[PDB]
């Protein structure tokens, strides 16, 4: 006998105010019966569970499946309750490492663990609370009480305990270790390096005498698992990654389901497929919420689709991380809202792909966008890589800096470069900082009836030229706009703007290029049409002339 | 020897808020940081049976080479036992705002000399991710008060309450103010003795069982504050006319005796913008009427300790922020105006993470606490970004304002 060294076990404890759980075994056939006692006389000759007396007041259920219509049972052990009673873990397979953000192997062995999984004891004083009862035949004797030493598979802490124990043994080899990788997924270690093969498995060989020092063997056979991989989605390979195949049905007719589904593979896909486009599939998507219900596609999501379908025409793989050298990262405006981006560290092989839809929202405008973009695509670098990226980015380095100096935001955006690939990203007006001498006055307004919901809409300017016009199913806030809409109409290039529209202010001084309301979307089109505008704001019923509010409080 | 017992506030259970991405280099910086942390028995590895978190990452201090560990208590704090400590509260010190020098000194290490309560350890854990989540983020928890908990000072008080008599029985003077990990220093002294008894007072502390050489000069009688003022002109357009009445009704919202019929008057008709206005004596009258009536102090203005300070900030551009800082509308506490270039020369996001750390060190040397700040800023930007810049051991809170007030200009 070798002494081994004992695997600690992990306190575990019901949620607070909670008992054990307390569930009625299920009536069970005869033939099943001797089934579980088969099974669960070996598994208590294997340590896995041990019988108990009667004392032990808590149960589960447990029952029996056939394999597959095999000759051989399987026992079910139902901790659906018992999960439900059990404490909440640290689970640590949160956010699983993005295929970009590794590095390239020359070999990845695999080696199976899953016999380890049974040297992990569960804490003593926990057992009872995993009682269950194998039903007797026909009723007339004692059922067979059983509790579990191990880790119960389907039991809420199993992972995480087996996962933290087995990397608290795993720790001082990789430390100790230094040119090596190991991931655990599942029942299986995946230990990579760049050795010379030699070398490499020399280090197989220590890590599994290292294991043994808990008594945990390795089947010492060449595991089936070989590069490439399927994982989370992924193919990884020694130098090179991609998504698994990504397959558009083709369709007669789609449905609100079949569209999610399209939806979901577009969006897994354009991690690694450049220019992968959403928009026209996912608008029609607004509020439906039926997954049956078929919705007919628009011309214009026909075109995206068969725009994608070009672009999965091919296969695509991304490259891995070189930590010696640089990050870039280059945008493009797709229009409508959308952005697309590559991140690389060599010209022409990219690391990986994405994409950035605008936010909802009434107003917005390239800059604001291209700014989120930017702060998108920097945390997913911090995350993936540790580091911030170089970015390319369509819009000038003069018109950048007129925005931020000029924007009541504080905004940033890191090191960056200007990148001649249109459409680039501009400034489409700019409002002045003082009155424009030689430019008539307009002085504007708008008011409607809350009731009647009619209202007028007007200017007077210095020279005498006047108009109202009468409006109807408006409010307060479109007419105060119509007015401003009507004075930019009617005046020359250059003009002095005077309202007392807080919310026209607030709506300008924003920025907008592009908004969802029609009105003022006429505004911007006017604002880019004319070479000077001062807009001037005052406070209302303030008896200021060219406040022409009488003109319009009919 | 012994640990002061703790518990969650009722109805409470421990933080469990989700550690935001990391540089390699912060990174880097933690892993040493808590090797060494773990070896020294301040804290120790936790199980899976630990569900609880607390975000962490680094900082460098004013002028500092040196990283230093920052974990950010905030939900901590709101959720742990108010610690009224046996003080009774010791009432903030109002004479610190009034004193020549105060000098910051960050005390956080005493913390690390007195353990915490079993019971509680399980609540102060923390992770120290991996680049890329590759290997499995790092666990700890606490064994000793932490810096940043609100719990620490509260529990310490009564051990530093005695490590100072000696220097404080000898000068009766100084005021000594505790908050978080920091002691505020203040004392009328030349700046150069003021720096002795600085030094002295650390040597006394060092000697006395405790990077504590670091120091932090403000001046409070030398602290900014700002009165309304109105333009003085010899000719007067529409348009100055205009932005004068506005500026005007906005403070008739702050100061209820101020005017602007005669001014109004002025503006009566459709006149050119640019065009020259003569005021009238009706209207010059009560320009001067309303400038006599800015020169006194707002009314009803006062401090309520159990009220929430807020502060507003807003750019003015060419790198000058302004500030107010209040509890109720219209009645401000305090307002500020800065332009400083520590580094941000073309940086706005730096620039306002230091002015948002100026602002809460007035507060707290005025009011013994931080105020709650509405930021002019998208929040992703802000989220990005202001670890990179920050340089305090506390951490205030934020809420954030998407549409300009048309109010900017009047404070500038
Ligand atoms: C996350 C991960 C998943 C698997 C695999 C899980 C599964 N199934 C295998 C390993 C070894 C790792 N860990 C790391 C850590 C750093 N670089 C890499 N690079 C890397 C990994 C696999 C291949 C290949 N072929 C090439 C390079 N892997």
């Amino acid at each position: 006998m070798v002494p081994i060294s004992p695997i600690e076990t992990v306190p575990v404890k019901l949620k607070p105010g909670m008992d054990g759980p307390k569930v009625k075994q299920w009536p069970l056939t005869e033939e099943k019966i001797k089934a579980l006692v088969e099974i669960c006389t070996e598994m208590e000759k294997e340590g896995k569970i041990s019988k108990i007396g009667p004392e032990n007041p808590y149960n589960t259920p447990v029952f029996a499946i056939k394999k597959k219509d095999s000759t051989k049972w399987r026992k079910l052990v139902d901790f659906r309750e018992l999960n439900k009673r059990t404490q909440d873990f640290w689970e640590v397979q949160l956010g699983i490492p993005h295929p970009a953000g590794l590095k390239k192997k020359k070999s990845v062995t695999v080696l199976d663990v899953g016999d380890a999984y049974f040297s992990v004891p569960l804490d003593e004083d926990f057992r009872k609370y995993t009682a269950f009862t194998i039903p007797s035949i026909n009723n007339e004797t004692p059922g067979i009480r059983y509790q579990y030493n191990v880790l119960p598979q389907g039991w809420k802490g199993s992972p995480a305990i087996f996962q933290s124990s087995m990397t608290k043994i795993l720790e001082p080899f990789a430390a100790q270790n230094p040119d090596i990788v190991i991931y655990q997924y599942m029942d299986d270690l995946y230990v990579g390096s760049d050795l010379e093969i030699g070398q490499h498995r020399t280090k197989i060989e220590e890590l599994r005498q290292h294991l043994l020092r808990w008594g945990l063997t390795t089947p010492d056979k060449k595991h089936q698992k070989e590069p490439p991989f399927l994982w989370m989605g992924y193919e990884l390979h020694p130098d090179k990654w991609t998504v698994q195949p990504i397959v558009l049905p083709e369709k007669d007719s789609w449905t609100v389901n079949d569209i999610q589904k399209l939806v979901g593979k577009l969006n897994w896909a354009s991690q690694i497929y450049p220019g992968i486009k959403v928009r026209q599939l996912s608008k029609l998507l607004r509020g439906t919420k039926a997954l049956t219900e078929v919705i007919p596609l628009t011309e214009e999501a026909e075109l995206e689709l068969a725009e994608n379908r070009e672009i999965l025409k091919e296969p695509v793989h991304g490259v891995y991380y070189d930590p010696s050298k640089d990050l870039i990262a280059e945008i493009q405006k797709q229009g409508q809202g959308q952005w697309t981006y590559q991140i690389y560290q060599e010209p022409f092989k990219n690391l990986k792909t994405g994409k950035y839809a605008r936010m909802r929202g009434a107003h917005t405008n390239d800059v604001k966008q291209l700014t989120e973009a930017v702060q998108k695509i920097t945390t997913e670098s911090i995350v993936i890589w540790g580091k911030t990226p170089k970015f390319k980015l369509p819009i000038q380095k003069e018109t950048w800096e007129t925005w931020w100096t000029e924007y009541w935001q504080a905004t940033w955006i890191p090191e960056w470069e200007f990148v001649n690939t249109p459409p680039l990203v501009k400034l489409w007006y700019q409002l002045e900082k003082e009155p424009i001498v030689g430019a008539e006055t307009f002085y504007v307004d708008g008011a409607a009836n809350r009731e009647t919901k009619l209202g007028k809409a007007g200017y007077v300017t210095n020279k005498g030229r006047q108009k109202v016009v009468p409006l109807t199913n408006t409010t307060n806030q479109k007419t105060e706009l119509q007015a401003i809409y009507l004075a930019l109409q009617d005046s020359g290039l250059e003009v002095n703007i005077v309202t007392d529209s807080q919310y026209a202010l607030g709506i300008i001084q924003a920025q907008p290029d592009k908004s969802e309301s029609e009105l003022v979307n006429q505004i911007i089109e006017q604002l880019i049409k004319k070479e000077k505008v001062y807009l001037a704001w005052v406070p209302a019923h303030k008896g200021i002339g060219g406040n022409e509010q009488v003109d319009k409080l009919v | 020897i012994e640990t002061v017992p703790v518990k969650l506030k009722p109805g409470m259970d421990g933080p469990k808020v989700k550690q935001w991405p990391l540089t390699e280099e912060k990174i880097k910086a933690l892993v040493e940081i808590c090797t060494e942390m773990e070896k020294e028995g301040k804290i120790s590895k936790i199980g899976p049976e630990n569900p609880y978190n607390t975000p962490v990452f680094a900082i460098k201090k004013k002028d500092s080479t040196k990283w230093r560990k920052l974990v950010d208590f905030r939900e901590l704090n709101k959720r742990t036992q108010d610690f009224w400590e046996v003080q009774l509260g010791i009432p903030h010190p109002a004479g610190l705002k009034k004193k020549k020098s105060v000098t910051v000194l960050d005390v956080g290490d005493a913390y690390f000399s007195v353990p915490l309560d079993e019971d509680f350890r399980k609540y102060t854990a923390f992770t120290i991710p991996s680049i890329n989540n590759e290997t499995p983020g790092i666990r700890y928890q606490y064994n000793v008060l932490p810096q940043g908990w609100k719990g620490s000072p509260a529990i310490f008080q009564s051990s530093m309450t005695k490590i100072l008599e000696p220097f404080k029985k000898q000068n009766p003077d100084i005021v000594i103010y505790q908050y978080m990990d920091d002691l505020y220093v203040g004392s009328d002294l030349e700046i150069g003795q003021h720096r002795t008894k600085i030094e002295e007072l650390r040597q006394h502390l060092l000697r006395w069982g405790l990077f504590l050489w670091m120091g932090y000069e403000l001046h409070p009688d030398k602290w900014t504050v700002q009165p309304i003022v109105l333009p003085e002109k010899d000719s007067w357009t529409v348009n100055d006319i205009q932005k004068l009445v506005g500026k005007l009704n906005w403070a008739s919202q702050i100061y209820p005796g101020i005017k602007v019929r005669q001014l109004s008057k002025l503006l009566r008709g459709t006149k050119a913008l640019t065009e020259v206005i003569p005021l009238t004596e009706e209207a010059e009258l009560e320009l001067a009427e309303n400038r006599e009536i800015l020169k006194e102090p707002v009314h009803g203005v006062y401090y309520d300790p159990s009220k929430d300070l807020i502060a507003e900030i807003q750019k003015q551009g060419q790198g000058q922020w302004t500030y107010q800082i209040y509890q109720e509308p219209f009645k401000n506490l305090k307002t500020g105006k800065y332009a400083r270039m520590r580094g941000a020369h073309t940086n706005d996001v730096k620039q306002l993470t230091e002015a948002v750390q100026k602002i809460t060190t007035e507060s707290i040397v005025i009011w013994g606490k931080t105020p709650k700040f509405k930021l002019p800023i998208q929040k992703e930007t802000w989220e990005t970004w202001w670890t990179e810049y920050w340089q305090a051991t506390w951490i205030p809170e934020w809420e954030f304002v998407n549409t300009p007030p048309l109010v900017k200009l009047w404070y500038q």
